[PDB]
């Protein structure tokens, strides 16, 4: 069993994302989301996700959801 | 008498050693997550998988492939 000691205490995260505005204005917007753990199924984050997980996660999803709201909405 | 027994204690001791040498050659430590294989010549490889444990192979046969 490596147990090894997964810290639920918040450990911060910030993403920006350069935008093709609605007026194809190039434009960059800055997020910042605070994240945090469960524990109902550490098993899979563990064996899967390894040690690090929030790593692993993130910048993708929330470049994604700012390119796209931003090129919904004008400057 | 005290002889035979000191020489009968070396081989035994002897024996001992190569048996621990071949498990620990025929062990890869699955680190979490490790998903090794079990490897061979008659078939190439055994379609099973060693799971997330220290699942075992032969000797030189499995040059342990630890597919992290």
């Amino acid at each position: 069993q490596y147990p090894i000691i997964y810290d639920i205490r918040a450990r911060p995260r910030k993403i920006s994302s350069p935008t093709g505005s609605k007026d194809l204005q190039m434009v960059n917007i800055s997020l910042r989301v605070l994240s945090r753990p469960n524990a109902q199924e550490l098993p899979s984050m563990y064996q899967r996700l390894g040690l690090d997980y929030e790593e692993r996660v993130l910048p993708s999803i929330v470049n994604e959801v700012l390119k796209s709201v931003v090129a919904k909405f004008n400057a | 008498m005290a002889a035979k027994v000191f020489e009968s204690i070396g081989k035994f001791g002897l024996a001992l050693a190569v048996a621990g040498g071949v498990v620990n050659s025929a062990l890869y430590n699955v680190d979490a997550g490790h998903r090794a294989v079990i490897f061979d010549r008659f078939r190439g490889v055994q379609d099973i998988v060693v799971g997330e444990g220290t699942h075992f192979l032969i000797p030189w046969v499995q040059k342990p492939i630890i597919f992290d």
